[PDB]
RNA sequence: CCCGAGAAGGGAGGUGCAAAGUGCCUGAAACCUGAUAGUGAUGGAACGAUACGGCAUGAAAGGAUCUCUGGCAUGAAGGAAUCAUUCGCGAGGAUGUAGUACGAAUGUCACUGCCAGUGUCGUAUCUUACGUUUUGAAGAACGGGCCAGGGAGUGUAUCUU
RNA sequence: AGCUUGUAGUCCGUAAGGGAGACAACCCAGCCCGUGGUUAAGGUCCCCAAGUGUCGACUAAGUGUUAAUACUAAAGGGCGU
RNA sequence: UGGGGCCCCGAAAAUUGACGGGGCUCAAGUCGACCACCGAUACCACGGAGUACCGCAAGGUAAUCUCGUAGGAAGGCGUUGUGUUCGGGUCGAAGCAGGGCUGUGAAGUCCUGUGGACCGUUCACAAACGAAAAUCCUGGUAAUAGUAGCAGCAAAGCAGG
RNA sequence: CCCUAACUGGAGUCCGGUGAAGCUUACAUUCUAGUGCACAGUCUAGAGACCUCUAGGGGGAAGUGAAGACCCCGUGGAGC
């Protein structure tokens, strides 16, 4: 769960803000691969076979 | 000093380079100069009302391989040699002076540098970077 | 310098504006009053009182009165003033109510086909019958 | 050591290969201060492209039959002027001169010390940004103050090719 | 109705460049780069390259100086010419 | 009396404005014709690039090849690492600022300065691989601007030391 | 209110100190008309316009604030 073991919800329209999930007591964004320690996209999985 | 070994077709054609590319645009990507967020390199233009990607003269040229220089002199150096980039004393013996000259690498050593400018001096190979 | 007298005013400036654009003169003109507008009378004299009595104060056209201003306007027309060639055109035109006293027995000429003796009617105005009733001194 | 109210700070002077001078390796841009070049208080706006000029620069990495200025030879397409004759109401046309002189360029011989490039300004022509939504975007449609960095076709299984 | 819904051709969409004041789709033209030449559409009084061009008439109203055009007024009348 | 051309009346709109503008009257308007010229990237010529097809190759052919959105197809540039080949670096690597040259270009290379220890390259192989945009995210930082506010509900200070 | 005037204190105005924020792709001294997605400071043709600064009320920037809450659409919800 790297970048995702946040409780972040977007702030919805009205604010000004992009609609990205952000803390529940702050604007700073979570989870999304966009955002800054959230999620890669993609990433290497531990589980694919290079064999 | 060896003279360069260009026959007059590739003279012609040295000749017509010059004037061709004295006249080829820079291919600054669209915009450059509006953004400093923005490199001068070229990218392709994209947007579908982009006007240099609908190609309005004004402004300025698309890059496309009607722009290439002529096949036997594309790629010399401007002085009429062939550029050969050495990397190491031991790529000097792989060039011969009648059309080649060599750029030497623009990290090798004042030390190594001496012996390849020695050698090259020798073999009578031009050098298009030293110290002078 | 050109003297004015029975002359077309399109005519003469179009002949005055190409010759400043041809850059090798200063062109005077004299007699500007006396200069020619075909048409009947009350068209011109209809004409000019809407062209003068045109814009806004702040903003707008400011139409001449004297002749000699509104012939200068005339020529203004037919150059690209607001050109560094234009404007070194506009600024070798002098244009004159009557002669003025140091151009007083210079020799003058006279532009052929601008002369309203080519007209076939008595239809026309002078220059200066139209800026006296557009409330001109001169 | 000097200035400074100074347990600040600055100057001078040291240490060190190097200030790297303590949140101190390198030290970009935005932004801000100053300098230099060009321009500038009569001037018109997608900030540029193209051509030609002014000023500045042009050490290296670019040119040296290269740059400048001319001669001579060959020259594709094209192709006169002038004059003679003739036709036309006329503007003009046709024939000859004449496919001549010239002509992109290609060679060659002299002359020359610049040229390429770069910055800025000027003159000329052209262009109402970019991405998007759109039948239609310069739009009085949506998006971005700016800069830096981050930011989006991946793996397992299975089928097909 | 610059409306709505068909159809054939051709365009814009996705079409530069040249010309119409500007003009998605109107005219020339489909366009690799550079140079020279000659034309197309359109234009030749000035702005603006090239005609103050020629012949024969008309218009007196600044009418007009507006290919297509969503960008251009009718019926009716005139011993105006 | 009939049939025609052009014009006139019919004909009133809101900021000052539109033959593009100036202006134009045996025209610079209209009609019928004509002459010469200007004017594209069209067409012609020369030179060059790419492409398609053919060809063992050398090369040959193209009046019948060269616009392009969605989109398909082909070949390349770059980033980081792995295997492998061959290297560079304290006689100065990477990075950074500016510049020269090459390449249609992605970009590469070199020069000057700065910097102080690492960096490439052959043939292959991989991917957490390329940003200008998402009222994108994080940080930094402008214009606004020496501006608003530092008044309103309890207007409080002055002299001397 | 006719129809406003004078005056008082606090702001403002001017000076010293302190010191933010909000609109912003760019450029930008405009005005008229046309054109253009039929509501242009930037296009077209004209008309104007020497620059900088201060004060001032808000004509315009279809000014700024808010992914219209009206209408429709979505095989989207919720309550009743
Ligand atoms: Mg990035
Ligand atoms: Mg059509
Ligand atoms: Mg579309
Ligand atoms: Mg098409
Ligand atoms: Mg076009
Ligand atoms: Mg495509
Ligand atoms: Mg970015
Ligand atoms: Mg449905």
């Amino acid at each position: 769960y790297s970048g995702m073991e946040t409780s972040a919800r977007g702030w919805g329209s009205g604010r000004g803000v992009s609609h990205v999930p952000r803390l529940v007591n702050s604007s700073r964004a979570a989870r999304v691969p966009h955002a800054k320690g959230g999620r890669r996209a993609h990433p290497p999985k531990p589980e694919a076979d290079r064999s | 000093v060896s003279t360069l070994d260009m026959d007059p077709e590739s003279r012609r054609l040295f000749n017509v380079r010059k004037v061709q590319k004295g006249k080829k645009p820079q291919f600054k990507r669209t915009c450059s100069h509006k953004f400093k967020r923005l490199d001068d390199n070229w990218r392709r233009p994209r947007g579908s009302q982009g006007k240099q990607r609908r190609k309005y003269v004004s402004k300025g040229a698309l890059v496309q391989v009607g722009y290439g220089s002529p096949a036997a002199v594309k790629g010399l150096h401007p002085s009429g040699y062939s550029d050969v980039l050495i990397s190491s004393i031991a790529e000097l013996e792989l060039v011969d002076p009648s059309y080649e000259a060599i750029r030497i690498a623009g990290t090798i050593g004042a030390q190594k540098k001496a012996l390849i400018l020695a050698k090259a001096e020798e073999a009578g190979i031009k050098v298009l970077n030293s110290g002078r | 310098v050109i003297d004015a007298k029975g002359l077309i005013l399109g005519r003469l400036a179009s002949s005055v504006a190409k010759q400043l654009l041809s850059g090798d003169e200063k062109v005077y003109i004299i007699n500007a009053e006396q200069a020619i507008i075909s048409g009947s009378r009350a068209a011109t004299l209809r004409e000019y009182r809407e062209t003068r009595e045109r814009g806004a104060t702040e903003f707008g056209p400011y139409f001449p009165k004297r002749p000699d201003r509104i012939l200068k306007r005339t020529i203004r027309g037919m150059l690209p003033y607001k050109r560094a060639r234009g404007r070194d055109a506009m600024s070798r035109l002098k244009v004159y109510v009557g002669v003025p006293y140091e151009l007083k027995g210079a020799e003058t000429v006279t532009i052929p086909d601008a002369d309203m003796r080519l007209l076939s009617s008595s239809r026309y105005v002078e220059l200066g019958e139209v800026s006296q009733k557009m409330g001109s001194k001169f």
